[PDB]
């Protein structure tokens, strides 16, 4: 199996095989360790960020890749903001602060 | 193909200051903003950077003085332009 | 006790007033009609609550307004 | 000395007693307490060892 | 008012827990009085050494 | 400049309670209606769940009714349904509120284990629930009259109450009362009589419980807090793409739970509102508020309530406390997986012709890969017009894009991985090679590091797409920058199974071969004998090389000699680079050599030689192996010819023993170990007997008649090379196998005589069954055991990284060799290797120092503490490090995949768990010298007998062989009143004994000479009167206080030492006399007056393992039997034998205030009831505790404890895990300390050590002269030490996530990141690594100009 | 596990004492368990399900 860039979930935006075009691998709490070990920061953060949860930032980074400049302008992954207003839906108000 | 790093971790150490330096190089290739200083073997600009580095001719302090100095390229030129903004007395 | 569920709460809570005898029916009924019509009295007792009566029929002959809105019925 | 730890005295209080226990909390009744342990082990609709 | 960890004992293993009282025997009961109806089994009861 | 106004960069994000106001901020409407959408024309009603003009339109840039559906008008609101027009996206933010009739409690702040309603207001939850139901009403605000504020009444209560006093008394009931109370509170007042009260009433049940709350309702105070949020004004609701109603074929829809949990609440509180303006009866409005309560607790958390069920559905709704906890464990989204773009996978293949550095990639799968990158090449070379026409290229794949791609391919490396990832080596970078074929080819040597095999495992691959990820990639995850196990010095890249036969077949020699005897010049011509089929591949052959050793200082060296080799080696040393010595491969190269050559190799002549090295290696391992024509027959297992005349004794002796129980002469269970004792030897001589009729049975010749040596036997030559097969395996081919036991666990007497060579029987294979599922099973679940291990231990870790360059202590840890009984166990060169030293160290002849200080002990520098007699150094450590929040790098070590000394800023515990993890899966009379040497006796005090001989009076006693060389070889324990044919500082020879004992017996032996005196020893109470019947002579033997009658039982037995005169012959040196009491069951030898010398006897007194091993090591738990240790140095006595527990007395000899516990005295003890005993002493047997240890003997002294028993546990397996890993574990482990003494912070509390040490250190200058406060260091478990961290975001990870998020919400807590797994939550670079550059110019930019 | 009546142990690991215990259980084939069992003190005690 092979994917580079497919269909998406609708709920959390992440890779999901839509035509048996294969969604992408998972990469787990583990595979995470082996980069943090390794101490491959800016893998790691294209891991879960650019080339998967952030929504702006797969376009963002398929244009640069497609104009030969290999680079991420990561943003934030779509769990966390989900995750903020499903908090923030409750009684608990959670913000971002500072600069 | 650079199949071993060491002659670079050499040079500058800690080895992740490496990576780090040799990106901003190779993006300061990539993206056109110059040349490389070593014949390119079709060597990406990732490994032409690290070459760079084997060589030591690159490394943080120099690219530091390079862009620095770029810095003054451009004021230069642009004396004349920014000081006829004194408008906004 | 209160096994938390709000079914028993309501369930009890509930229980807890008697069944009416038949003649209570008819007294608390009439209690009722005394209250209600009470205060109809008190109403008819107010001059402007029978001035704005035939300002709004005259409202209702001009076409400003139809009878369905101002009246249902007459005692009829 | 099982005796000595029981909280009931005759037919009706055990069947109280067990009935507060499978449906506790809701008022025990007779009938209720009857009936549910009737309909346990006892009833040929709701229990069979084959 | 003093207080003296007290080591009970278990089918896996064992821990240990504080306990306040004032005197080693009335530490050593309020143990037992404590424990015991668990089944717990009390091992030893040490006086906190506080230096 | 201005600060700032909107969207930036952001750091530390903040929770806290939400107030009506601030929930009517995100809310952009008011969702007034259950209502979704139209039925007809799926349109979203307005003011409903779904709703455009509230949250947003249904499709971008275009208004609902179509007004407006340009993309010109944008930030206009529509006249008709004002919705304003924009990107459908923000319907997935815009959020809603409603607003509810009646207050509603929040039920995360009632039912939560520290209620918090409840413990702001110190009332009970029961109660509070009480009035919340409407069962009962409350006191607010009391005034003075005849009733208390918190307390509660019932109906007819509240009457009497309010007929007697109508104002200046108030009470409510329900949820408005709740929020009454938490309105009307003030802080600051309670705060007041709070302190007032502490300071009056001193009590340790009052005033702790006292401080205990104040401390909370300042803490509630400075958060920011209103209690009144406590309960529910508003409501808000989430946004409507974030529980979508979204179409579906067949013409169904499908929906979050969430929208049926908001209806019923919606709908309630309409009705709500509703039965007020319609003035219904009371009990109405209460059961509706009740079922609103009960509503709006089902959304916010379902389950702490009836558990409400969805539409026509039994499964229970999932309400927004499960979406936020999410499942599968404990991880939200960014743990235990997330799908990710531009990666693949295969079975692997294998792929020998590869170079370590790259790895065979399918054709079509870098295609569908690099597809973004090959579209953008395409274009750039202009090959393409558009990106449309490249992509259609690219679908058509026209025959240019093959060369395209290997355009992109060229340096950019591709990420490989397995399904088991544990170590760091489970995700590596390699080059792609295209290659035709589905199958990934995968570099052999690297199959040990994944540990994979071939049968048809699977690995993912991933594109580093953006540069730092390709440099990252090259520079760091790159196969061949690692080549060193992280866990160990030692080379991960070591030739696995085939190619170290192939070299073993090389190295090898036999006796008389082609070209046995000749000579060559080089090994060049070597080759080309061997090749011709001139020359055989092992003969011994003198032959001339060109050795090089790099001795000159950074300079080679050479050489040449006429060597004494085979034919194999000389031609395997073509290979050979540069600096390493033909002594190399002058041996029989084993799996274990082959490995010490890389090493060696690499330690010499750096890292690319060793490559290169390698990968020539595998090269010629694969070749020569193939030419070997190695093969596995049914005939090359070899059964001994004695085994069915071993068996036939065996079967012999079980009759023999049969008989014997036949007749009664011994019992069942005396039998039963007999028969299985001898069977078990039966198995031991057949085993014994195989293994060297396979081994050296091969006889030969040369030039006479008969010369024996090694066998070349295949299966025997791969047992023995390392290749694959062992000794206890082949002795289940060959031998018979064992014997097995049934699911009990006790062993069966009947063995299974047959090997697999021969048939297994019925029998014998369903016996074996067992066995077979126990063993599956077995590794199967301590699969998952290793890696909750690994997950508790990289929780416990994690955020520790090096940070500080140089601490600059001189503290660390004595590393010496480990001298387990009779033979080290482990060298102390492996020990100190790759570590620092903390100090000078100094040859026997000081005035020189060796090694300076802190420098990095190297191979040279081990090696010239190897040349002289060191026999240990002080070395710096993670555990004893002085840096705070971290560790530097001088102190943690080298060892890496590289030598060099260890990088700023690589994560050192994410490695040290993953290193002990890896492992993880596999796991389960008289001293007699043995070497030569010297003696040493290590605290022991003793004194000489009558025999001449030496007798030991004290309890702890070591015995240390020490050899001419200076340095210790053995140690042993020398238990108490042992007798020695020798003493300290003399010489001994191998095999001589020592020290001799009985093991049965604990002596009394007295240190002077004497006559026996009977001092309180009265017969029918403390003795007993009993004499030998076996001879006749008599003891009267003690009796125990735990029998004795009634006056004699307060009365201690002893023997007092006295002279001829009548006198008392005191303890040698002292003012103290000689009496030795005795204990219970301890008969006595000698009776009263007669005489005695020294070393003499007064009386005699009678008498797991694994992986959960390690487990309860980390841990830190107490096992079941506990030797107890002496609290205080000083003597000890007993007394008052109170119910069972004996008391034990400990008196000092310096001070006082003798301390007494109690001790259950059915246990054996270990100590003398008249001998002075030092703290931590053994007072009795078995193992100890580590809180003992660390509280007793010494932070170094449980440091200690710790590694050195859970390398007990890995070495005892083969497991090779430098001390360094289980250091940084053991560093977190004791991270907190307790606070004894005051004069800056709280009295009892847990603080860290590490913010403890910066607090005095800081106020042991300036501040107070010193103010500073004493701690105490406690040792807690990994997994209680991963449960306190900073970040809350981190706790909401692992940690229950409901608790978390309260707990720290009322608290206002403040989440700065600065750790990884919170830092890898929010989606950003990694504050160690790479970033850690990052992380660090933004701490240093922040909190400064 | 075929209907009837069934008598176990559940020595051990039980109340950490070694005094043991044991219980019955009768399992239909359909209806509610009827359990008797023991504990430390000795004393019968039952329960459905
Ligand atoms: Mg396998
Ligand atoms: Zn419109
Ligand atoms: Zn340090």
């Amino acid at each position: 199996h092979a994917r580079s860039t497919g269909s998406y979930s609708l709920v959390t935006q992440q890779p999901l095989g839509g035509k048996a075009q294969f969604g992408g691998q998972r990469f787990g709490e583990m595979e995470v360790w082996a980069l943090e070990a390794y101490g491959a920061a800016y893998t790691l953060q294209e891991m879960l960020t650019v080339k998967s949860d952030d929504v702006n930032g797969r376009t963002k980074m398929y244009k640069n890749i497609v104009d030969g400049n290999h680079q991420m302008e990561p943003g934030m992954p779509e769990s966390f903001n989900v995750l903020l207003k499903e908090i923030r839906s409750l009684g608990i108000n959670i913000e971002l602060e500072d600069e | 193909a650079r199949v071993t790093v060491q002659d670079a971790v050499e040079k500058i150490g800690n080895r992740f200051d490496l990576v780090l330096v040799a990106a901003r190089r190779a993006r300061q290739m990539q993206v056109g903003g110059k040349d490389p200083l070593v014949p390119e073997e079709n060597d990406k600009t990732t490994v032409i950077a690290l070459r760079e580095i084997e060589e030591g001719l690159i490394n943080n302090q120099i690219l530091d003085v390079r862009e620095r100095q770029e810095q003054q390229e451009q004021e230069a030129a642009e004396l004349q332009a920014v000081t006829a903004i004194a408008e906004g007395r | 006790g209160r096994t938390t569920d709000p079914v028993r709460m309501y369930m009890r809570e509930m229980g807890t007033v008697e069944l009416l005898t038949r003649e209570g029916e008819i007294d608390i009924a009439k209690r009722i009609e005394d209250g209600i019509n009470q205060v109809q009295c008190s109403v008819a007792e107010y001059p402007e609550a029978i001035t704005y009566l035939l300002e709004q029929y005259d409202r209702v002959e001009a076409e400003e307004a139809r009878l369905s809105d101002l009246i249902t019925g007459f005692v009829d | 000395e099982t005796l000595r730890v029981d909280p009931t005295n005759d037919r009706l209080s055990a069947l109280v007693e067990i009935y507060r226990m499978m449906r506790p909390g809701e008022p025990p009744t007779r009938e209720a307490a009857e009936s549910l342990f009737e309909n346990l082990f006892f009833s040929e609709d709701r229990y069979d060892l084959s | 008012n003093k207080k003296f960890w007290a080591t009970v004992e278990s089918s896996e293993h064992s821990f240990e827990v504080p306990i306040y009282a004032e005197t080693l025997d009335e530490a050593l009961e309020l143990a037992e009085w404590q424990y015991v109806p668990a089944g717990f089994e009390v091992t030893r009861v040490r006086p906190c050494v506080a230096p | 400049l201005k600060a700032q106004t909107k969207t930036e960069e952001f750091d530390a994000i903040k929770i806290a309670l939400a107030s009506p106001d601030m929930i009517r901020s995100w809310s952009f409407g008011e969702v007034k209606k259950p209502e979704t959408i139209n039925y007809r024309t799926f349109k979203p009603e307005r003011d409903g769940l779904f709703c455009a003009r509230i949250f947003g339109p249904v499709k971008d840039y275009e208004c609902l009714c179509g007004k407006y559906k340009r993309l010109k008008h944008r930030g206009v609101i529509c006249e008709k349904c004002g919705v304003e027009v924009t990107q459908t996206k923000v319907r997935r933010e815009r959020m809603g509120h409603i607003e509810l009739a009646s207050p509603t409690a929040h039920i995360w702040f009632l039912k939560s284990l520290p209620s918090r309603i409840g413990l702001l207001l110190d009332m009970p939850l029961r109660d509070i629930e009480r009035v919340l139901y409407f069962e009962s009403y409350v006191v607010i605000e009391g005034g003075m009259t005849n009733l208390e504020r918190q307390q509660i009444l019932t109906e007819e209560q509240y009457l009497d109450a309010l007929e007697e006093f109508g104002d200046e008394f108030d009470a409510k009931m329900g949820a408005e009362a709740i929020q009454a109370l938490l309105k009307s509170m003030d802080l600051e007042q309670e705060c007041e009589q709070l302190r007032e009260e502490l300071n009056e009433t001193n009590s340790e049940t009052k005033r702790k419980k006292l401080t205990k709350r104040i401390k909370l309702l300042e803490a509630f105070v400075q958060s920011g807090n209103k209690p009144e949020w406590m309960i529910l004004t508003v409501l808000p609701v989430l946004p409507p793409d974030l529980r979508p109603l979204v179409p579906l074929d067949g013409g169904r829809f499908a929906t979050s739970d969430l929208n049926d949990l908001y209806r019923r609440v919606i709908n309630r509180n309409n009705r709500l509102k509703r039965l007020l303006d319609l003035a219904a009866p009371d009990i109405i409005v209460r059961n509706e508020k009740r079922m609103l309560q009960e509503a709006v607790d089902a959304l916010l958390d379902n389950g702490r309530r009836g558990r409400a069920i969805t539409g026509s559905n039994k499964r229970p709704l999932k309400s927004l406390a499960d979406m936020i906890k999410g499942k599968q464990g404990r991880f939200r989204q960014n743990l235990l997986g997330k799908r990710v773009d531009y990666s693949g996978r295969s079975v692997i293949t294998v792929g020998p012709y590869l170079r370590l550095h790259q790895c065979g990639l399918p054709k079509k799968m870098a295609l569908e890969l690099f597809k973004p990158f090959i579209y953008g090449k395409l274009e750039l070379r202009g090959l393409a017009t558009t990106i449309k026409a490249a992509k259609k290229m690219v679908e058509r794949e026209e025959a240019v894009v093959w060369d395209i791609l290997d355009e992109v391919i060229r340096e950019h490396p591709v990420l490989l991985n397995r399904a088991p990832t544990l170590h760091r080596l489970g995700i590596q970078a390699f080059e792609p090679v295209l290659i035709e074929g589905k199958a990934i080819q995968l570099h052999p040597l690297v199959c040990a590091a994944y540990n994979a095999d071939f049968d048809g495992d699977q690995m993912a691959v991933h594109v580093p797409l953006t540069l730092e990820a390709q440099l990252e990639a090259r520079a760091l995850m790159m196969s061949t920058n690692n080549i060193l196990s992280p866990a160990n010095g030692e080379p991960i890249i070591v030739p696995s199974q085939d190619v170290v036969l192939g070299l073993y077949y090389m190295t090898r020699d036999c006796v008389n071969a082609k070209g046995e005897g000749m000579v060559l010049t080089g090994p060049k011509e070597a080759e080309r004998l061997y090749r011709s089929g001139l020359a055989s591949l092992h003969a011994r052959v003198k032959v001339r090389i060109t050795e090089y050793e790099k001795d000159a200082n950074g300079e080679l060296v050479a050489k040449t000699s006429l060597k004494d080799t085979t034919v194999g080696r000389a031609i395997l040393w073509m290979i050979v680079p540069k600096g390493l010595p033909y002594s190399i491969v002058n041996q029989a190269l084993g799996k274990k050599a082959i490995s010490k050559m890389l090493n060696t190799c690499y330690r010499i002549l750096g890292l690319k030689p060793t490559v290169i090295f390698a990968d020539q290696i595998m090269y010629t391992g694969f070749a020569y192996a193939a030419r070997s024509g190695a093969s596995v027959g049914i005939d090359d297992m070899v059964i001994p010819e004695k085994k069915h005349e071993i068996i036939s004794e065996a079967e012999a002796e079980v009759a023999e023993i049969q008989e014997q129980f036949q007749s009664g002469l011994v019992t069942a269970g005396e039998r039963y170990n007999k028969v299985i004792d001898i069977w078990a030897a039966a198995n031991d001589r057949v085993s014994k007997a195989m293994m060297d009729n396979l081994q050296t049975e091969t006889v030969i010749n040369r030039d006479g008649q008969e010369e024996k040596q090694v066998s070349f036997n295949s299966i025997y030559m791969m047992a023995d090379s390392g290749a694959r097969g062992s000794a206890a395996q082949i002795r289940q081919l060959a031998g018979m196998r064992g014997l097995m036991a049934k699911p009990d666990g006790s062993i069966i007497e009947t063995p299974i005589t047959a090997n697999f060579r021969e048939g297994l029987n019925v029998l014998q294979y369903f016996i074996s069954t067992h066995g077979a599922r126990k063993g599956l099973a077995d590794t199967a679940l301590k699969t998952a055991n290793s890696g909750y291990l690994t997950r508790r231990l990289v929780d416990v870790a994690q955020d520790l990284v090096v940070t500080e360059d140089d601490c600059g202590t001189h503290e660390g840890i004595m590393m010496t060799p480990v001298i387990e009984g009779g033979d080290v166990k482990e060298p102390l060169r492996d020990r100190v290797l790759g570590r620092v030293t903390a100090e000078d160290v100094l040859k026997p002849g000081t005035a020189d120092i060796l090694v300076p200080r802190n420098t990095l002990l190297h191979e040279q520098w081990c090696d010239l503490l190897e040349e002289n007699s060191v026999d240990a150094v002080k070395v710096r450590s993670v555990v004893s490090c002085d840096t705070d929040f971290g560790v530097c790098a001088h102190c943690y070590g080298r060892d890496l995949a590289r030598g060099h000394i260890i990088n700023k800023g690589e994560a050192i515990g994410v490695i040290a768990a993953q290193s002990i993890g890896e492992p993880g899966t596999q796991l389960t009379s008289s001293i007699q010298v043995k070497n030569k040497g010297s003696i040493k006796l290590s605290n022991v005090k003793s004194v000489v007998n009558s025999s001449g001989k030496l007798v030991i009076t004290s309890r702890n006693t070591e015995l240390k062989l020490i050899d001419e060389f200076g340095r210790t070889k053995e140690s042993y324990k020398v238990p108490y009143g042992a007798v020695l044919a020798k003493g300290d500082g003399e010489q001994v020879a191998g095999g001589e004994t020592v020290a001799n004992w009985d093991p049965h017996t604990m002596p009394v032996i007295t240190e002077v000479s004497g006559f026996v005196r009977f001092t309180d020893m009265i017969d029918g109470q403390t003795i007993t009167r009993q004499t030998d019947e076996l001879t006749g002579l008599s003891s009267l033997v003690v009796l125990d206080s735990a029998e004795r009658t009634a006056g004699g039982k307060d009365l201690r037995p002893a023997l007092k030492i006295v002279d001829a005169q009548g006198n008392d012959v005191l303890i040698p040196g002292t003012d103290m006399p000689a009496q030795y009491f005795l204990p219970g069951k301890a008969i006595v030898q000698l009776e009263d007056g007669v005489q005695i010398s020294s070393g003499d006897t007064l009386a005699r007194i009678p008498q797991t393992g694994g992986l959960p091993r390690v487990a309860d090591l980390f841990e830190a738990r107490r096992p079941k039997e506990p030797a107890i240790l002496a609290e205080i140095s000083g003597i000890v006595s007993f007394g008052k034998e109170t119910k069972g527990k004996r008391r034990l007395v400990i008196t000092p000899v310096d001070g006082s205030d003798p301390y007494e516990e109690m001790i259950p005295k059915w246990r054996q003890l270990n100590v003398f009831e008249g001998e002075r005993v030092e703290r931590g002493d053994v007072i009795s047997d078995g193992p100890e505790a580590p809180h003992d240890i660390l509280r007793l003997r010494g932070v170094h002294a449980v440091t200690r404890y710790i590694v050195n028993e859970v390398q007990d546990v890995y070495r005892l397996q083969g497991v090779k895990i430098n001390d360094k890993h289980i250091e940084v574990i053991v560093r977190q482990m004791l991270r907190k300390a307790t606070i004894v003494n005051a004069g800056s912070s709280d009295f009892l509390e847990g603080e860290q050590v590490e913010y403890s040490r910066v607090k005095i250190a800081n106020r042991e200058l300036e501040a107070n002269g010193k103010v500073g406060a004493t701690y105490s260091r406690d040792l807690l478990g990994i997994t209680k030490a991963s449960l306190a961290t900073e970040s809350f975001i981190s706790a909401a990870s692992f940690q229950e996530t409901t608790r978390v998020l309260t707990e720290a919400a009322v608290a206002g807590k403040r989440d700065e990141l600065r750790g990884l797994k919170e830092n890898v939550i929010v989606g950003r670079l990694i504050p160690a690594g790479t970033g850690y550059a990052y992380h660090q110019d933004r701490m240093r930019r922040r909190a400064a100009g | 596990r075929s209907p009837g009546v069934f008598f176990d142990s559940d020595k051990g690991k039980t109340h950490s004492s070694g005094k043991v215990l044991y219980n019955a259980r009768i399992i239909p084939y359909r209806g509610s368990w009827l359990d008797f069992e023991f504990d430390p003190k000795d004393n019968l005690f039952v329960r459905i399900d």
